[PDB]
């Protein structure tokens, strides 16, 4: 949030993304480990109530 | 001016050479500098006139480069694509395109993506008399390219020197130092 | 907003051909700006976006026929190896080691 | 046919030497014509003929435009 | 090969991409769109990690 | 080429150059083809009539 | 730490998203070795009151 | 309405790059092409205040 | 409103639409300085004539007073924890807003220490100069200032220094001491300020002592005399000590 509202904007330093489509092959994989944690804790607590 | 002028005789000039050094002493394609004169003023200057300056000798981007033998010195500066080399079974007299510029797709090889980036970094072409396991250079700026010399050690340590590496690495170690802890505390 | 560009090339044939660059939008018609006149202003409004019922074109290249990128091709990965560099270290020259021992078998 | 290949070749180079110099450029390949074997049409690799040593190889312009003089002939 | 050229509306429907080759220059007559939902949304497959949470 | 039944313009719609991977160059960019000369488009240059 | 584990880190980051974040991640382990003391001490106690 | 991209959604090249820049920079001079300089704008804030009892030095 | 009169809101007037309508963005002046030797730039159209490693000759951790400052929080926070002077709920709680604002100086240090030049170029036509500066982070600034916006400050840094008689270079050519000049508008990572104060440190070596002074002092410099040397020993991105 910091970098994007200090540097990103036209003003200060724009940058020219000359990517032209996303490469991502594993990220959702790699991400989904902290909503995976969630959900394990959650049927964790949830089973040893139930 | 009149001091400017009065203190010039006295003035003296430095070289403009810096750590970098020189190119064309360690890079084979960098020719020795040349110093060129202009030519005199013109006189009249027409609106759709060409420079006079004497020509400078274009080089064009070669394909590949061959093996330096020990004295490499990369165009560019190329990415760091791993801190430690790789360990890769060479075959006998296969020429192989190590990749220079640090972004290849393939590892350590060429992959084309050199010719798609901003870079004067040109894979380079080699052949092996001897097969076997070879480390082969990541960090892209190892001497013997493109086997490893432990330079990637030295990089590490200069990016560790460095203020904000050296603030990147001990929060990292901090981070980790808060689960060792936790776990230390974890009895009370 | 007609056109962003102009530029004059010499075909392969020897003649001297003129090339527009239209003003482009982000996948949105809707967005784009569909005008007449040097201006930037979205003056003219259409309640009819096909006038003559002519359907629009996304043309689809053959690979076959497809020729090598040549429209500063260079540049395509320039970005995120920008990116990248901002945030890596280089070692000064002179500190880099250099002229070390060559491979015996290269 | 050696002869007929190196004419070809030969030809091919003399096409592209005199349409980089008519539209003051240089050739986008080297391949006399198309093919699909490599992916060069849609990917980075590309087949260019310029390979030198150092930055005083008499062969550092072979294959470019540079190489041949205002009446399209080799120098 | 022989079903694009048969049938290509098959061939289109199963995702296969035009197995013909117009190096010659003249475009071919039967030429379509690619369907690639099938090849696209499968576990080796940008639709990886979708096709993992559905199995 | 892009063919108009005696039309001025037409709504023309560019992805680049097109990869068997892919399939696709960039992000469609619609633009107005219009009568005339050629025309270029700035992502990749392709060049339209 | 992440990327340092793999040799080809262009690959890493454009496998995952084709996006550098890399600066920011790698910043923040400073601020959040040390963001979490007070809730840590003050769930140590609320785990005892809990047990007594 | 004006499209804020003026025509370049994306920068693709830093050919585009710089055209959007010089018409970028070209629009911002006509909309600031009526109203007054820094220094008269400076000069004109820092002695608004006229409102003195004593006057002759 | 204006129907009220007021002579000194007339004189503000007046002053304003005379100048407008005299000083116009094209200015006359007489300042320019001939060097007597040939100018050699780089293959950039650049001549280099400061260098210093501030970063590396600076003190960056252990700076007073901010050590000072930040050794005074503990204090507070050990005086929050137990309470030592039995007070409020709310009075207790204030003794924690100083941690949330003894860090801000050392900022603010830190931050000037990037104002620092790193390297200064004189363009062709000795009218323009380029000053290149870096942060602890690694960032790089590179700004473009006019000559004539530089104005030299006396050795203690409280006043403008006289631009005809200014002592800042030794006999020989390097700085006597630390010099800071002022520029009237800076162009920064594409926004412009004003009065920008930079220095130039003893500790950093000075080539071309005559564009150095000519260039603090504001005089446009005559390159007619000049030579073109074909270099390419300068990487783009090129690492430095500076960090
Ligand atoms: C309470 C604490 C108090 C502390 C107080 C203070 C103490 C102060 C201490 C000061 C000194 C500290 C030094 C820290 C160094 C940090 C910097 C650093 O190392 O980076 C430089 C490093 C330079 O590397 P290098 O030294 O040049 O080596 C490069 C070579 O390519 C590397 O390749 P290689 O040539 O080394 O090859 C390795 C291996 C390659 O083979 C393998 O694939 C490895 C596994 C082989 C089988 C072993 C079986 C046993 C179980 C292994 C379990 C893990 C295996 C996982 C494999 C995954 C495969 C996908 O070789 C083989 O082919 C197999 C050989 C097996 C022989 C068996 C020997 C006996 C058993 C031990 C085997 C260990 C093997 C290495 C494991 C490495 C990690 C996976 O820079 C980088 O590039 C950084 C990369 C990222 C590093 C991340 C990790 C950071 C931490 C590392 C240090 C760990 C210290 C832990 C101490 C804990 C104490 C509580
Ligand atoms: C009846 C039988 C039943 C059997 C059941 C199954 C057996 C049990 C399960 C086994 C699971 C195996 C999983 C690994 C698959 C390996 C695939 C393979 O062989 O690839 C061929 C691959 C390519 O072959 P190649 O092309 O012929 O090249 C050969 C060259 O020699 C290649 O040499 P190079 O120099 O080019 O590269 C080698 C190495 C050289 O570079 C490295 O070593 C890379 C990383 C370090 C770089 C810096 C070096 C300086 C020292 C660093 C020290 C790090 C300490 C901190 C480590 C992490 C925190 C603990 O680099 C790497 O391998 C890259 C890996 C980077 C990520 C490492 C992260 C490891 C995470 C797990 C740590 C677990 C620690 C347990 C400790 C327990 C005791 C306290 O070669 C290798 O990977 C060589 C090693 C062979 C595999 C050794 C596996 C050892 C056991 C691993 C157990 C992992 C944990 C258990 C998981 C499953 C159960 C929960
Ligand atoms: C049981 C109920 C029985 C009811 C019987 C009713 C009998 C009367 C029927 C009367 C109605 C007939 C017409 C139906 C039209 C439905 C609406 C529609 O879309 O029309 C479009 C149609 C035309 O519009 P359109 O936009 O052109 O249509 C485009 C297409 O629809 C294309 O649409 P799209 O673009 O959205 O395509 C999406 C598609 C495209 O993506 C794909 O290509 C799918 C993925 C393919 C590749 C997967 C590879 C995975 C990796 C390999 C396998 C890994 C596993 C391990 C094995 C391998 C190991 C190596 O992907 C998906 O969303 C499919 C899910 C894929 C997940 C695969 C998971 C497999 C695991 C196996 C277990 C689960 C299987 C679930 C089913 C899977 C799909 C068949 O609309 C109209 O014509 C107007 C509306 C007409 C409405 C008529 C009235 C409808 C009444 C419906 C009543 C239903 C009652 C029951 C509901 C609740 C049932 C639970
Ligand atoms: C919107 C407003 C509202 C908001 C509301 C609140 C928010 C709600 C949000 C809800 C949604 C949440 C979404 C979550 C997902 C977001 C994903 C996203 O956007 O980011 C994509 C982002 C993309 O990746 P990236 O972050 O750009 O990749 C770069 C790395 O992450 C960066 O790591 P790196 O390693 O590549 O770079 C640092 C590197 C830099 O360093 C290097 O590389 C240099 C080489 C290494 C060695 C350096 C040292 C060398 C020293 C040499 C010797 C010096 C002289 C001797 C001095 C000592 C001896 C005298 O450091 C190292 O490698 C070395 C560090 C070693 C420290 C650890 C050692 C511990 C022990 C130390 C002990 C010492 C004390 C002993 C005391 C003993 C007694 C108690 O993350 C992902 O890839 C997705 C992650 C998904 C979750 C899985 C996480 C694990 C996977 C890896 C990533 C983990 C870090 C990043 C996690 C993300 C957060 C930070
Ligand atoms: C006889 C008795 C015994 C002996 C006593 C004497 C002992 C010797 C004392 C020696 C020291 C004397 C003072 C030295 C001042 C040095 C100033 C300085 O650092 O300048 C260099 C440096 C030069 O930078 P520059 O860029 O050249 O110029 C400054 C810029 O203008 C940049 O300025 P700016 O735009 O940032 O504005 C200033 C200020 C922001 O602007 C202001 O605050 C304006 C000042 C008035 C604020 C209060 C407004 C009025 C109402 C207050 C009361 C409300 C009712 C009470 C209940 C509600 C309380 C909230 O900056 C900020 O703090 C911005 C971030 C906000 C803080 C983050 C946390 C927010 C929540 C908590 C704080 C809320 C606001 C403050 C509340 C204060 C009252 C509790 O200045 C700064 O770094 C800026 C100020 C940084 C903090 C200064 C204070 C540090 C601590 C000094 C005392 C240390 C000793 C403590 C123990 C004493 C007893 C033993
Ligand atoms: C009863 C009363 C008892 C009182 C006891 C008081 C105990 C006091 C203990 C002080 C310990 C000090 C440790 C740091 C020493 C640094 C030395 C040095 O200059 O090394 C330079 C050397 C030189 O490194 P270098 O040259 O490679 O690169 C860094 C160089 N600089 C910084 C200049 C850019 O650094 C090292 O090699 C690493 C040394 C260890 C660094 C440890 C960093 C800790 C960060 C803590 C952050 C804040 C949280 C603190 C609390 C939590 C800690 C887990
Ligand atoms: C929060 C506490 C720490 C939790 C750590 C959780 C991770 C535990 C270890 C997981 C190992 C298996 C990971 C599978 C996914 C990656 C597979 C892959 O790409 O492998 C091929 C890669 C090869 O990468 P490469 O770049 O050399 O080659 C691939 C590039 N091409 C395709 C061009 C050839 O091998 C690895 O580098 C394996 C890395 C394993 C470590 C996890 C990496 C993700 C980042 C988190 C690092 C955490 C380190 C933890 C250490 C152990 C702690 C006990
Ligand atoms: S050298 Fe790295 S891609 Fe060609
Ligand atoms: S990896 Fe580049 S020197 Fe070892
Ligand atoms: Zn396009």
């Amino acid at each position: 949030i910091l970098k994007v509202a200090r540097f990103r904007v036209l003003k200060m330093r724009p940058k020219i993304s000359t990517s032209y489509r996303p490469h991502g092959k594993w990220g959702d994989f790699l991400a989904c480990i902290i909503p995976l944690i969630w959900c394990i804790n959650i049927l964790t607590n949830s089973n040893l109530i139930l | 001016m009149s001091a400017i002028l009065k203190r010039a005789a006295k003035y003296k000039r430095v070289s403009s050479i810096l750590c970098e050094g020189e190119a064309h002493l360690r890079d084979p394609f960098t020719p020795p500098p040349v110093i060129l004169k202009p030519p005199a003023p013109r006189k009249d200057k027409k609106p759709d006139d060409i420079t006079d300056f004497p020509a400078q000798k274009l080089i064009p981007l070669p394909e590949s480069i061959p093996y330096q033998e020990g004295k490499y010195r990369p165009a560019s500066i190329p990415m760091v694509a791993g801190f430690f080399p790789y360990n890769c079974y060479l075959q006998q007299g296969k020429v192989y395109s190590w990749c220079s510029c640090g972004i290849s797709q393939s590892g350590p090889w060429c992959d084309g993506l050199c010719n798609s980036v901003v870079t004067r970094c040109r894979p380079v072409v080699f052949n092996v008399s001897q097969s076997g396991y070879y480390k082969i250079c990541n960090c892209k700026f190892s001497a013997n390219a493109p086997f490893c010399n432990n330079t990637h050690r030295k990089m590490v340590r200069y990016h560790h020197q460095t203020h904000r590496g050296f603030y990147e690495i001990w929060g990292a170690a901090l981070f980790v130092l808060g689960w060792v802890y936790m776990g230390f505390n974890y009895y009370t | 907003q007609m056109f962003v560009a102009r530029q004059v090339v010499t075909n392969s044939k020897g003649e001297k051909v003129e090339v527009l660059w239209n003003a482009q939008c982000y996948e949105d018609i809707a967005q784009l700006n569909v005008g007449f006149a040097p201006v930037l202003e979205s003056v003219d409004y259409h309640w009819e976006i096909f006038l003559w019922a002519d359907p629009p074109i996304k043309p689809n290249n053959d690979f076959d026929l497809n020729v090598p990128c040549t429209w500063f091709e260079y540049e395509q990965e320039w970005w995120m190896e920008s990116c990248i560099q901002e945030d890596q270290f280089n070692l000064p020259e002179d500190e880099r080691p250099y002229n070390t021992p060559r491979n015996p078998h290269c | 046919d050696i002869n007929k290949y190196m004419e070809s070749q030969l030809v091919n180079d003399t096409l592209r030497a005199f349409v980089s110099k008519v539209g003051k450029t240089e050739p986008a390949t080297w391949k006399n014509y198309s093919t699909i074997y490599h992916k060069d049409n849609y990917e980075a690799e590309r087949v260019r003929h310029v390979a030198f040593v150092d930055h005083k190889d008499p062969h550092m312009y072979h294959g470019l435009p540079q190489d041949y003089d205002d009446n399209i002939k080799p120098k | 090969y022989e079903l694009f050229v048969d049938h290509p509306d098959l061939a289109q429907w199963t995702g296969t991409y035009p197995k013909v080759d117009s190096s010659h220059g003249f475009p071919f007559y039967s030429t379509y769109e690619m369907y690639r939902d099938f090849q696209e949304n499968t576990l080796n497959s940008d639709g990886s990690f979708a096709q993992w949470i559905t199995l | 080429v892009v063919f108009t039944s005696e039309t001025p313009f037409r709504y023309v719609g560019c992805t680049g150059q097109m990869n068997e991977d892919d399939y696709e160059g960039h992000e469609l960019l619609f633009f107005l083809l219009r009568e005339g000369s050629l025309q270029r488009c700035m992502g990749c240059g392709q060049v339209f009539k | 730490m992440g990327s340092v584990w793999f040799r080809n880190r262009y690959w890493w980051y454009r496998s995952l998203y084709d996006d550098y974040v890399a600066r920011e991640a790698k910043l923040a382990f400073g601020i959040a070795a040390f963001i979490w003391l007070p809730h840590y001490y003050w769930g140590i106690h609320l785990n005892r009151a809990f047990e007594v | 309405s004006t499209s804020t991209t003026l025509g370049l959604p994306r920068w693709y090249k830093r050919i585009s790059y710089y055209i959007f820049k010089i018409r970028y920079l070209q629009h911002t001079k006509s909309k600031m092409n009526g109203i007054p300089g820094s220094t008269v704008r400076l000069m004109l804030i820092n002695r608004h205040f006229v409102e003195y009892e004593v006057y002759e030095k | 409103l204006n129907h009220v009169q007021n002579m000194l809101e007339e004189n503000l007037k007046y002053d304003a639409q005379k100048y407008n309508d005299e000083v116009a963005v094209i200015q006359k002046t007489s300042r320019i300085y001939k060097p007597t030797y040939t100018i050699e730039f780089n293959r950039e159209g650049e001549v280099l004539v400061y260098s210093a490693d501030p970063i590396k000759n600076s003190v960056v951790y252990f700076k007073y007073p901010y050590v000072l400052y930040e050794a005074a929080i503990p204090l507070f926070i050990w005086a929050w924890i137990y309470n030592p002077l039995e007070l409020s709920k709310n009075a207790v709680n204030s003794l924690l807003i100083y941690p949330n604002i003894a860090w801000i100086p050392r900022m603010w240090y830190w931050r000037s220490l990037q104002y620092k030049i790193q390297k200064m170029y004189l363009l062709r036509g000795g009218k323009v100069a380029k000053i290149e500066t870096q942060s602890l982070a690694g960032d790089r600034f590179t700004s473009w200032v006019e000559t004539y916006q530089f104005h030299p400050l006396t050795q203690d840094q409280k006043n403008f220094d006289n631009q005809d008689n200014a002592e800042f270079l030794e006999d020989e050519g390097q700085l006597k001491y630390e010099l800071g000049v002022q520029l009237d508008n800076l162009q920064e990572m594409g926004t412009t300020s004003q009065d920008i104060v930079i220095n130039f440190m003893k500790e950093g070596t000075v080539h071309h002592p005559e564009l150095f002074e000519a260039i603090v002092k504001g005089y446009n410099i005559d390159t007619s005399d000049y030579v073109i040397n074909t270099a390419n020993n300068l990487r783009a991105r090129e690492g430095n000590h500076n960090h």
